[PDB]
């Protein structure tokens, strides 16, 4: 029914516009972000996190190479197996998001 | 795989051998302690809050 | 009679207060509640009825499981009849989720009924700029 | 972003930080598996050169503590040092210090910060929990495993609910169907949520909390039959279940 609500209206386009969009009511902005996440929608993310809690080991030579080095430390090549999302602007939404964060630090200038 | 089962057994064995010591929990605690709210006092307050008025208490790992 | 109107007004508040911290108080609310939706949709005392309904709604999981389509429709109707008080929305939120987990069926019915009309709510579109000029200074 | 900010912002930041640490552990788990693989094969080769798992464990124990240790014991010691071993951790500590120098208001943020601090320096312990939960998949199959995982995920979703509307029953029937399908076998080794079976049991209890119920009972019974050890776990679960049935 959420998919139907999304058909509403709102709209995928409306949501994209809102994200690109700046200003407006605080209650409104937050509400819009929340609605998009819920219906965009995140649900899949929750399922994925739950699956993601456990660790599953795969047996492929590429997987075999992995390993970590002490001299060195870094943040993030994963052999873990997680079901592909059944499933928007995917990589596109992602690009928009990466862009917003930068805009955000800039706004998050001082005073 | 049979090899996979063997690997799993090996892993269990390593874990079994692996527990050792050196904790340092004491060292971390000391650092936190040196470290007008309490540096940890906050932690104690958090414990008081979790909990109060609850029907039952559940083994939260962070607390224990 | 005037005294009566005042008394009628207070009693609702007392009931709400009585039902405020008791999970069980939430149960008496359910049977009371079928009766309640009926009473609730009534003129001259809206705030009290609304508050009682809200308490019942946030009161217990059982109340949520219980539900009447006749009741849902009646509530929606009351909301439509009376302008939104930031209250109708609250009531809808209350109907949703236990929670716990909201009841898919109830949620769907309520959602369709509210959404189907498209007369809520407000609605939004994107619109390009409606735009114009004429030539000449004057003509006519 | 070291910038001073409203605390809630702090909670969101803490959540992102939390998200990274998890990715980091996963890497360690993956790393252990590879080392285990190769050495396991070499060990098998030595055995060839001339229960069994227990003996192997004993040999490994002597080596890292001794029979047929070979040159490789040095290799194991070396791997062990690597495990003992970050910058992220130091950053987390600094973060905790800043949080401390201010006085937190609102519990969720404090709790998050505290759990994070704990993982952040307690370490090792997280490693032990991880070791307990790790399943190794051998180079074969997998598609079946993925299907089973998806089915399990649906089960979890049904569990979150909702109040149970029937459709969940149909979904349960589908999971039962995968079980019927034979994907899950070699599944004792395969089990996860309270075993897939106890996850299911919790679901059934909440559900107990019709035809679907019977199907669930049948599934649990089928799961039992499979493992004697599985049977014992099932049995503890069973004492609980019997109490519930009472």
């Amino acid at each position: 029914r959420v998919a139907h609500a999304l058909c509403s209206h709102v709209d995928q386009a409306q949501l994209l516009h809102a994200l690109e969009d700046a200003h407006l009511p605080g209650p409104l902005r937050a509400g819009y972000y929340d609605l998009l996440i819920s219906i965009h929608l995140e649900s899949a993310c929750r399922s994925r996190r739950s699956m993601l809690s456990e660790y599953i080991v795969p047996l492929t030579p590429e997987t075999r190479a992995i390993t970590l080095f002490p001299p060195g430390r870094k943040g993030g090549v994963t052999t873990s197996l997680r079901p592909p999302h059944h499933f928007i602007p995917l990589e596109a939404l992602r690009d928009k998001a990466l862009r917003m964060l930068g805009e955000a630090v800039r706004d998050g200038g001082q005073h | 795989p049979t090899h996979r089962a063997c690997n799993m057994f090996l892993e269990s064995y390593k874990a079994a051998w692996i527990l050792t010591e050196d904790h340092s929990f004491e060292d971390r605690m000391i650092d936190d302690l040196s470290k007008p709210d309490p540096l940890h006092q906050l932690v104690l307050h958090f414990s008081r809050t979790a909990l109060t008025e609850k029907s039952k208490l559940d083994e939260d790992y962070l607390y224990m | 009679a005037e005294s009566w109107k005042e008394i009628v007004n207070l009693l609702y508040e007392l009931l709400a207060s009585l039902i405020r911290g008791n999970r069980a108080n939430c149960a008496l609310f359910s049977t009371n509640l079928d009766w309640v939706v009926s009473k609730l949709d009534r003129l001259e005392a809206s705030s009290g009825i609304l508050e009682v309904l809200y308490c019942v709604l946030i009161e217990s999981p059982e109340v949520l499981n219980i539900i009447q389509e006749n009741h849902i429709k009646s509530i929606i109707s009351l909301l439509d009849k009376h302008g939104r008080n930031h209250k109708v929305l609250d009531v809808l939120c209350s109907l949703c989720v236990c929670n716990g987990v909201a009841v898919r069926s109830n949620q769907d019915l309520i959602t369709e009924n509210l959404l189907p009309g498209r007369e809520l709510l407000l609605q939004t579109n994107l619109i390009n700029y409606v735009t114009s000029i004429r030539p000449n200074i004057f003509v006519g | 972003l070291q910038m001073k900010l409203p605390e809630s912002v702090k909670l969101q930041m803490c959540n992102l930080l939390e998200y990274f640490c998890d990715q980091e552990l996963q890497h360690r788990v993956e790393s252990l598996a590879a080392f285990a693989e190769r050495y396991v094969d070499k060990l098998q080769a030595n055995q060839r050169s001339r229960d069994f798992h227990q003996d192997l464990l004993a040999h490994c124990g002597i080596q890292l503590e001794p029979e047929e240790e070979t040159s490789l014991s040095s290799r194991l010691r070396s791997l062990l040092e690597t495990v003992r071993l970050s910058l992220q951790e130091l950053v987390s500590h600094m973060v905790v210090r800043w949080a401390q120098e201010d006085y937190v208001q609102s519990p969720e943020l404090v709790r998050a910060m505290f759990s994070l601090l704990h993982r952040q320096y307690d370490g090792l312990g997280e490693l032990l929990r991880a070791l307990p939960r790790a399943y190794t998949i051998s180079p074969s199959s997998v598609e079946d495993t993925m299907s089973l995982l998806e089915c399990l995920g649906q089960i979890r979703s049904l569990l979150i609910v909702q109040m149970g509307p029937q459709e969940e029953n149909l979904m349960i029937q589908s999971i039962g169907n995968i079980m019927n399908n034979k994907v899950f076998y070699q599944h004792p080794n395969l089990m996860r949520a309270l075993g897939m079976h106890e996850t299911v049991m919790e679901v059934m209890v909440n559900v107990l909390g019709p035809k679907m119920v019977t199907s669930c009972c049948r599934f649990l019974c089928y799961f039992c039959r499979i493992s004697r050890q599985n049977q014992r776990s099932m049995f503890d679960h069973l004492s609980y279940l019997l109490e519930n049935s009472g």
